[PDB]
Parts: structure tokens; sequence; C-alpha cells
């Protein structure tokens, strides 16, 4: 079972690094893939890649050994690197939703409105926010709880538990997850509404001669919307729910579950290439890249 | 299978008018762009005009004030009403459909093309 | 197949014993402690060779149970090399118990 658990960490890292390296490669190497949307996808893949190379491996050891082997500084840094990459990943998912919403519903306004220079600013902003919520508060000790038992883990270099004050766990969870989630729900809901509202106008046109039904394309778009919101929420909702719960009633949820829900979130980083890089141009580039 | 059937092209005297018409038979997502592109001999393909499912439009500068794109409210059919034609407009005109059904990316359909020749 | 423990035999039967020993702390007065009796009998046959089921009557042997801090009953302590690897307190179904044993024996 703990033999199975260690095997399961190995494939997680393998999938994350493989997938995300393959995406960045595809985009960087293929002129056809260097679009505006794929700029945001590139930001996402960078974030998830750093999760697989650094965040998850240092994580995997802390489960196996049951203690932090690299001293208090690298604990602090690894914690900051984790928070940064997760925040950048999820906030970038939120920007991709907005991007595709404009491109699908208001494509002509979008082309003049969203430039490559504007997208860079959006991307730079996302990472600057990730940095300021992770590195700034964690290195400067703002994330620290006053509690004596928490303060025992800060003094022990073998302890690298994630223990925060109230303010930080609320604020970081809102900024990394809840605001992005709300924006993703609102945005992708307007796509559904826009599509349903357009089918309504087609039926008004036909002078009571035809009523539209869901075709192949409408079922597929709705499945896609399902996978987008489903996998993102399944993966990160449990952990971020529990993360706020801990700040109030600390005993209620065990530590083995909390960490296991955080591992589920890292799984999303392996899922993202599969979801957001299915384009026929991506499918060609991937074959071309694998000989 | 999606197919695009082009009609309305041909020979016409300069100063005259044509009305292209592309009827898309197949499964298309409600959100989409139907458009006309053209390729003059020894030139690259260029956008003539395009109309989104919503109703917003986009026209090239050369055809502004002359050409008008509109779509059948019921069927997947898009019309380009070309007036004040000039010999410069002579090209193979292609019908294009951008399907947004995958959300993250757009799938493209192209017509075989229809010839339009304007003599002086 | 089940070993029936005493106070004195506990050191030889469990602490010095080879392999994984699943100890049960039962009592004749506890209805929860009786619900596990037939399911442990089935586990002794089905997990033959993979573990040893041991039982200890907490009434007849009051000395053993305080040493490990047994609050309720039935308590199932899974021993390995004279150390306590895992612990489960309360009555279980067969499917719940197999998940505990099958997870803990695969290391
Ligand atoms: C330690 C991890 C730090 C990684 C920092 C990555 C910065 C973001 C990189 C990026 O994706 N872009 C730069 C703007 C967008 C362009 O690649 C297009
Ligand atoms: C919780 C994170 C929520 C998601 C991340 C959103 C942050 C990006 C916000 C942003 O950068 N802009 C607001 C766009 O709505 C772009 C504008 O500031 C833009 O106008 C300027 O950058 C220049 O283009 C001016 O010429
Ligand atoms: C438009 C975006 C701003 C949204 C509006 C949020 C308004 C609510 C502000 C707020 O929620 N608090 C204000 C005061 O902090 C937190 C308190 O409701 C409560 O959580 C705290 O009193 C305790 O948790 C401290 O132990
Ligand atoms: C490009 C736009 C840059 C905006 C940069 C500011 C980001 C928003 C402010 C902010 O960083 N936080 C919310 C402010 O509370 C998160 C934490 O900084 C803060 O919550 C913690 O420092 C406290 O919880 C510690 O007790
Ligand atoms: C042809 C059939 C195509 C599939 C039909 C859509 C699948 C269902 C989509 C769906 O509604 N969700 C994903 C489940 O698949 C749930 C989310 O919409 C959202 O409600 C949750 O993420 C909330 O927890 C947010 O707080
Ligand atoms: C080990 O060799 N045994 C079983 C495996 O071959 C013998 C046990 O069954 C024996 O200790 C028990 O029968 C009694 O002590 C019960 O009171
Ligand atoms: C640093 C910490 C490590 C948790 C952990 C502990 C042990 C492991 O084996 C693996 C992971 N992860 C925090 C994830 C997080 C990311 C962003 C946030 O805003 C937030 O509040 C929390
Ligand atoms: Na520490």
């Amino acid at each position: 079972a703990a033999k199975v658990m260690s095997l399961l960490m190995a494939l997680v890292v393998l999938l994350i690094v493989a997938g995300n390296v393959l995406v960045i490669a595809a985009i960087g190497s293929t002129q056809r893939l260097q679009t505006l949307t794929n700029l945001f996808i590139t930001s996402l893949a960078c974030a998830d890649l750093v999760v697989g190379l650094l965040v998850v491996p240092f994580g995997a050891t802390l489960v196996v050994r049951g203690t932090w082997l690299w001293g208090s500084f690298l604990c602090e840094l690894w914690t900051s690197l984790d928070v940064l990459c997760v925040t950048a990943s999820i906030e970038t998912l939120c920007v991709i939703a907005i991007d595709r919403y404009l491109a699908i519903t208001s494509p002509f306004r979008y082309q003049s409105l969203m430039t490559r220079a504007r997208a860079k600013v959006i991307i730079c902003t996302v990472w600057a926010i990730s940095a300021l919520v992770s590195f700034l508060p964690i290195m400067m000790h703002w994330w620290r709880d006053e509690d004596p038992q928490a303060l025992k883990c800060y003094q022990d270099p073998g302890c690298c538990d994630f223990v925060t004050n109230r303010a930080y766990a609320i604020a970081s969870s809102i900024i990394s997850f809840y605001i992005p989630l709300l924006i993703m729900i609102f945005v992708y809901l307007r796509v559904y509404r826009e599509a349903k509202e357009q089918i309504r106008k087609i039926d008004r046109a036909s002078k009571r001669k035809t009523s539209r039904v869901m075709a192949m394309k409408e079922h597929k778009a709705l499945k896609t919307l399902g996978i987008i919101m489903g996998v993102f929420t399944l993966c990160w909702l449990p952990f971020f729910l529990v993360n706020i719960v801990n700040v109030f009633n600390r005993d209620l949820v065990p530590d083995w579950l909390f960490v296991a829900f955080n591992w589920l979130g890292y799984a999303n980083s392996a899922m993202n290439p599969i979801i957001y890089c299915r384009s026929p141009d991506f499918r060609k580039a991937f074959k071309r890249l694998l000989a | 299978q999606v197919q695009l059937q082009e009609s309305g092209g041909g020979l016409v005297q300069a100063g005259g008018s044509l009305r292209l018409s592309c009827a898309a038979s197949g499964s298309i997502f409600a959100l989409n762009i139907m458009g006309w592109y053209r390729q003059a001999p020894g030139k690259q393909r260029e956008l003539v005009a395009a109309i989104h499912s919503g109703g917003t439009t986009n026209y090239a500068n050369s055809v502004k004030g002359r050409f008008t794109i509109s779509r059948d409210n019921a069927a997947n059919t898009v019309y380009l009403q070309m007036n004040s034609l000039k010999p410069e407009d002579t090209a193979v005109y292609y019908c294009n459909v951008k399907d947004f059904g995958a959300i993250i990316y757009d799938y493209d359909y192209w017509g075989q093309g229809t010839q339009v020749t304007v003599s002086s | 197949k089940i070993i029936h423990l005493t106070d004195d035999s506990f050191d030889t039967d469990v602490l010095k014993a080879d392999g994984a020993i699943l100890v049960d702390f039962w009592a004749e007065w506890s209805g929860p402690s009786k619900m596990i009796a037939p399911i442990l009998d089935e586990i002794a046959d089905e997990y033959q060779g993979k573990l040893t089921v041991a039982k200890l009557n907490i009434d007849q042997n009051p000395g053993t149970a305080p040493k490990y801090g047994i609050r309720g009953i039935p308590t199932l302590l899974l021993f390995k090399n004279g150390e306590v690897a895992a612990t489960k307190v309360g009555a279980l179904s067969k499917g719940q118990l197999k998940e505990f044993l099958d997870a803990n024996l695969a290391e």
C-alpha cells in the first residue's frame, strides 16, 4: 500500500514533466502553434513544469522519510515555490477561460482588444501576484502563526508542515483558488448561455418550421466544458476547502488527508496538457516531436 | 460530414454585381464565424468579409462600402452581395467556417472555391 | 488457527513472535466485541500464512490492556517485530477489515 503509494508519486512526476515539456517544445518549435491563446498555455505549462521538477519531488521525499532533510531555509523556499506555482497555474487557467470566452463570443472585438503585448502584461501580472502571495509573505515570516505548537515546527528544521495564521490561509486561498474559480464559473457560464441563446434565435428565425436539437458539436462542447470545470474543481476544491477549515477548527480534518488532497491538486498539473492541447496543430507537433 | 457548397460566381462586367452564397451542410457549433476569403492570381489568400453567429461583422478595406456579408437566420448559409465590382476583385473566392465547438481551439472548414472574373 | 493469549504468554506469543500478529481485545460483556468474533475466524483462514490472528480476553487478563492505552473495545492492534504498526477501535464489517489488513500487510 505504501509500496503502491510511492509508485504512484513516480508516475505523477513522470506525467507532469513529460506532458508539460512536450507542450512547451511543441509551441516553441512550431510557428503555427505560436498563437495568442497558446501564449497563456505556455505560462500554464511553465508553472506545471516547475511543479513536477521541484515542488512534487521535494514533496515526495517528505512522505517517504517522514521528515525534512534539507534544513529550514529550503523548507521556506520550497513552500514559497509551491504556493507560487499553484497560484500561477490556477490563475492562468482563469485567464485562458476569459481568453477563449472573448475569442468565441466577440472574436472581432477580441483581435483588436487583445494584443501580444497586452497578453504579456496579463501573464506578467499573474506571476507577480503569485510571487507576492507566496515568496513575500513566507520568506518575511508573515505567514507564521503565533501558536506555540506551530512555533515548535518553525524551530524544528526537520519539520516543514504547512501551518499558517488565519489571514494568510484565507487570503492565499482566495487569491490562488476562489477568485479564479468564480471567474471561471461566471465566464464559462456566459459561453453556455451565449450558445443556448443563439440556438434560441435560430428557432425564432425558422417561422415555426424547425426546432433545433443538440448536434454532435453541441454535445462535444458541453463535454469539454465539463472536463474543464470538473477536473479543475475535483483536483483543487477538496484541498482549498480543507485549507480554510484548518484555520478555524484545527483538529477536524487529519493531516494524512490534508496532504493527500494537496497531492490531488498536483495531479491537475499532469491533466492540463491533456485538456488544453488537443488542437489538430498540437496533435501534429507532438507526432513530429516524438520522431 | 461538413461540406460547403459555393454558388453565384462567374463572369460579370465591371460596375456590375454578384451575389455569392455558401450553404454549409453538416454539424456546426452554434457559435461560429462564416466568411469569404479570396486569392487573386499570383497573390496570397486574403479575407474579404466575415460574419459571426451573433451578427457582428468584419470587412477588408478594399471592399468596404461595396460588399455586404449577411447570413441566413435559419440555415447555415452565408451570402456575399458584391456591388460596384472592379477588375481588381477578380479571384477564386473561398467560403470558410470557423467552428468554436472545442472551446480551447477552433476547427476550420474550407470550400473548394468558386471563380469570379470581372472584365473592364 | 487463532492463538488465545494470556497475560504471561503475551511476551512470547506477540512481542517475540515471528511475522505480523493481529491482536484483538475482546470481552464477554461487550456486544461490539462479539460482532468481530466470527469475522476474525474467517480472517484466520483467508489470511493464513500472511498474518496470525491473536485474541485476548480483557476480563481474564486485565494487566495487558492498560500498558498500550486501550480506551474502548474491540481494539485491533496489528503488531510487527514487537512494535505497534497500526490500530483500529470499534466494530467493522468484513470489507472494512480486509481494506485495513490488505493495506497494512503490503507494507
Ligand atoms: C486574481 C487574478 C485574476 C486574473 C489575472 C488578471 C490580471 C491582469 C489584469 C491586466 O493586466 N489588465 C486588465 C485587463 O482587463 C490589462 C490592462 O491593465 C491593460 O489595459 C494594460 O496592461 C495596457 O494594455 C494599457 O495599454
Ligand atoms: C470586494 C471584495 C471584498 C469582499 C467583502 C468581504 C467583506 C467581509 C470582510 C470580512 O469577511 N472580514 C472583515 C474583518 O476581518 C473577516 C471577518 O468577517 C471574520 O472572518 C474575522 O472577524 C475573523 O476571521 C478574525 O478572527
Ligand atoms: C500587480 C498587482 C499587485 C498586487 C499585490 C498585492 C496582492 C494582494 C495583497 C496580498 O498580498 N495579500 C492580501 C492582503 O492581506 C496576501 C498576503 O500578502 C496577506 O494576506 C498576508 O501578508 C497576511 O495574511 C499576513 O498576516
Ligand atoms: C453531453 C454531456 C456533456 C457534459 C455536461 C456538463 C457536465 C457537468 C458540468 C458541471 O456542471 N460540473 C463539472 C462536473 O462534470 C460541475 C461544475 O459546473 C461546478 O458546478 C462545480 O465545479 C462547483 O463545485 C463550483 O463550485
Ligand atoms: C507548501 C505546501 C506543501 C504541502 C505538502 C506537504 C507534504 C507533501 O508530501 C506534499 C505537499 N503546499 C501548499 C499548497 C498551497 C498553494 C497555494 C496556496 O495559496 C496555499 O494556501 C497552499
Ligand atoms: Na521548520
